[PDB]
């Protein structure tokens, strides 16, 4: 995803090799669901968020607002971001030990 | 183009005029719920954006 | 398009160059001279605007 975005987009068992975000879009990108290992890397104001999957693979933050919810199982994490209006980190219900 | 049906052509003008009526303004932008130590500001400085 | 009688063709990237010519900017802004609380300013924040 790069570019302007606006709005709010839903994925639903949607199994994915890896996600990307970037650019100064602002949009809402929601996920759900899926039986891969996936990867994630968002650097871009927008907002991200994740919810129910049993696995997720390397996760990078460098910007924007990540909600990592009710994750089984990830293998690893890592952040670097800076103070702004739209950066935010928080995790909910979700273990680092495999 | 294929206007109304027929092989046709327009000006560049009027292309132009129908771009700008979509242009939309500032007023869409969204509303940041704070402001940092590094933040920029526009403004017409040395009458130049 | 036609251009100087002349069956050709610009990219895309051409057009919207020109385009952006009559778009102007901020300096085509008129002036309000007074402001007040409840009102908002733009800028460029943590990479967004």
């Amino acid at each position: 995803g790069t570019g302007n975005n606006t709005g709010w987009f839903l994925f639903d068992e949607v199994n994915a090799d890896s996600v990307s975000i970037t650019g100064a879009g602002t949009g809402e990108f929601i996920f759900r669901g899926g039986i891969e290992q996936t990867d994630f890397s968002l650097n871009a104001p927008s907002k991200l968020l994740v919810e129910n999957r049993s696995r997720v693979g390397v996760v990078n933050h460098l910007n924007g607002l990540m909600i990592l919810k009710d994750i089984g199982v990830i293998v690893s994490l890592t952040s670097t971001a800076e103070d702004n209006a739209f950066t935010f980190l928080a995790v909910i219900s979700s273990s680092l030990f495999d | 183009g294929c206007f109304d049906n027929t092989s046709s052509t327009i000006t560049v003008q009027q292309l132009v005029n129908l771009v700008l009526s979509q242009a939309g303004g500032l007023c869409d932008l969204p509303q940041a719920g704070g402001i940092g130590d590094n933040d920029l500001i526009a403004g017409c400085i040395g009458g130049a954006e």
